[PDB]
RNA sequence: AUGCCUGAAUAGGGUGAAGCCAGAGGAAACUCUGGUGGAGGCUCGCGAAUUUGGGUAUAGUAGCAAAUAUUCAAAUGAGAACUUUGAAGACUGAAGUGGGGAAAGGUUCCACGUCAACAGCAGUUGGACGUGGGUUAGUCGAUCCUAAGAGAUGGUUUCAAAGGCCUGACAGGCCACCAUCGAAAGGGAAUCCGGUUAAGAUUCCGGAACCUGGAUAUGGAUUCUUCACGGUAACGUAACUGAAUGUGGAGACGUCGGCGCGAGCCCUGGGAGGAGUUAUCUUUUCUUCUUAACAGCUUAUCACCCCGGAAUUGGUUUAUCCGGAGAUGGGGUCUUAUGGCUGGAAGAGGCCAGCACCUUUGCUGGCUCCGGUGCGCUUGUGACGGCCCGUGAAAAUCCACAGGAAGGAAUAGUUUUCAUGCCAGGUCGUACUGUC
RNA sequence: GAACGCGCGAUACUCUUUGAACGCACAUUGCGCCCCUUGGUAUUCCAGGGGGCAAGCGU
């Protein structure tokens, strides 16, 4: 599995034509200052490997969502 | 078990360390 | 009346050896038709079978 | 605490091993009081040079 | 080393025989 | 083999000594027409060779075992 | 009797050899005292002996088949001391009466029915009988390689015509050296977790990932048009052509000792759950609080490089070794073994509580957190020190280096050890038990 | 002659695996090579089938 820090590399990866689904997972836990937050990991699987986005602010998660294609199948959890 | 099964003739004749067979003589 | 059978699926599935595995004795023919690992997941849900908990032994 | 290798040790080569010590200790004590077990060393000393050796002859 | 390899049996007999 | 079957996907079929797995995956794409996804075979006691045949998604063997 | 090849084992307690450090006596040599160090024909539990697997050479009498402890209630059954469930008593006590393997056995594994025979009483029980079910691999082994040795060819490469390759609008040229067998403990490309059956699992299912071979496409580089740069250096890189020929590395290699580090286990504090005891005392005793292969970033002792030139000799290990053949000191380069964070991954697994049913009767909600410790056991590893000794088996397999053959541009030049994308992986073993 | 199967051999109440036994090995259902042909996207890959492999310094 691979990790990437990259919206718009997300958004390709989606895009392609060998797309099945992707998986937005929700995780609630604390930060380091203690107060706990909602961190979104946006998950599709390339040719081989597991690409994996996390993101820890809420306003990008939704922008993100928002901006998934309406033809991908999205796994809530 | 110094003997095992032999092609030739399928007694348990074929001597393992000397490869030769008591009954038949293989090969 | 031979749960023999019974105790050796009881104990695989809650992984606690045949020491510790507890079939009721009075409900002996509903245990006896616990053939699969199935029924037998069924009847530790219903409390027929429990599993018995370590010794309380200072270490 | 004793180590695994102790435990095999003890388990498997002890007896042998105590064995052939008490054999080793009683041939040494029957041949300490017998007379011609000398080492190679020792009786090259007792030999001499070949010098020593015509000393020896005159 | 063993040169003689460069001759077969049979030329170096019909050879020897010329001698 | 039944439970396999309508379970699993995967028909049980017996096959010669002498077919490999190629052989087998042909054989049955052409006499019952489906797409193999894959093929395990072992030798059984009795001498005589057993074959897992898992299909494709795109085909239901319990349709095949009913047709 | 003496061997040879490849593996396992060569442990523990005690004592305390050289060498070294600090002292005292003496002109040295040396001798005492304390420590350190961890060695041996040291001890403890002509002769004999000298661990181990695989391979390979030269009268219803004697008596009960001996392995201790059984008791109570219920169920089944014609029949119960021996079958099953529950309760009590007792045993093995990790060097097991516990879980696996090689060899060997061959269905003894699981289910259903039965007691004619067998399991030296009995039996409704079974390693018995009868009928069925069961063993799923690109990644685990064999298959490949060679070891001692065996053994074809004409005794093991020998007075053998013993074979492949290259160049060129049939001739010429290059090279030497012998088949094959021999290891499921040696060398070797790659898979993990969770779940699942009456009996199958690194093989099945779900998820996740690697290895090898192949054809190809796209991006990028190959910067004036033609095989790229940076740093004094160690060296760094997204690439960055390389024939014959000649080399180098990994594979690939004795044993022991202490020291340092990582991981698993053990010990332990707080807290969140569940269980036990409570005539009295006891913030108490038990148990859950887990993170796989693989992948990205980062992280090193040693070694090496540059500056510099050292006695008033410094640095320094538990172990006295190092320095003008360049120390102390200052600044850098490298191997990624191994830790840390993250993806895999909480959705898994675990511990709880609540609500549904003469039924596959599963639904819902929480917590799965933060630390400490070492002459501890198991294991891996780094730099050293000691001793023996052929510089410590071979081969398959992969990589690199010298060398400079050849090739490369105007409506897609050459290369593709950079990135992404496609396809495939056959045969045999796999159930069960178990002299090393 | 042997092994495995239904007197017989996958055409089994034509002739499987072998055996003097013949591509090489062999206590393994192990390892190759050559010619034709067929299929799966197919000039390359993969697989199936058929048939095979015990010159001279002489005149």
């Amino acid at each position: 599995a691979r990790e990437i820090t990259d919206i718009k590399q997300f958004l390709e990866l989606t895009r392609r034509a060998d797309v099945k689904t992707a998986t937005v997972k929700i995780n609630k836990k604390l930060n380091k200052a203690g107060k706990p937050f909602r961190q979104t990991k946006f998950k599709v699987r390339g040719s081989s490997s597991l690409y994996t986005l996390v993101i820890n602010d809420a306003g990008k998660a939704k922008k993100l969502i928002q901006s998934l294609p309406p033809t991908l199948k999205v796994n809530r959890l | 078990k110094s003997h095992t099964l032999c092609n030739r003739c399928g007694r348990r004749s074929f001597h393992v360390q000397k490869k030769t067979c008591s009954s038949c003589g293989y090969p | 009346a031979n749960l023999r059978t019974q105790k050796r699926l009881a104990a695989s599935v809650v992984g606690v050896g045949k020491r510790k595995v507890w079939l009721d004795p009075n409900e002996t023919s509903e245990i006896a038709q616990a053939n699969s690992r199935n029924a037998i997941r069924k009847l530790v849900k219903n409390g027929t079978i429990v599993k018995k908990a370590v010794t309380v032994h200072s270490k | 605490k004793v180590s695994k290798s102790t435990k095999k040790f003890q388990s498997k080569h002890l007896k042998h091993t105590l064995d052939q010590r008490r054999k080793e200790k009683i041939q040494k004590k029957r041949i300490q009081g017998r007379r011609g077990n000398k080492t190679d060393q020792e009786k090259a000393d007792a030999a001499g040079t070949r010098e020593q050796q015509q000393l020896k002859k005159s | 080393l063993s040169r003689y390899v460069k001759w077969p049996e049979y030329v170096r007999v019909q050879r020897q025989k010329k001698i | 083999a039944m439970k396999k079957v309508e379970d699993g996907n995967i028909l049980v079929f017996q096959v010669s000594m002498k077919a490999n797995k190629y052989q087998i995956k042909k054989a049955v794409k052409e006499l019952y027409e489906v797409d193999v996804l894959k093929v395990n075979t072992l030798v059984r006691p009795n001498g005589t060779k057993k074959a897992y045949v898992r299909l494709t998604a795109d085909y239901d063997a319990l349709d095949i075992a009913n047709r």
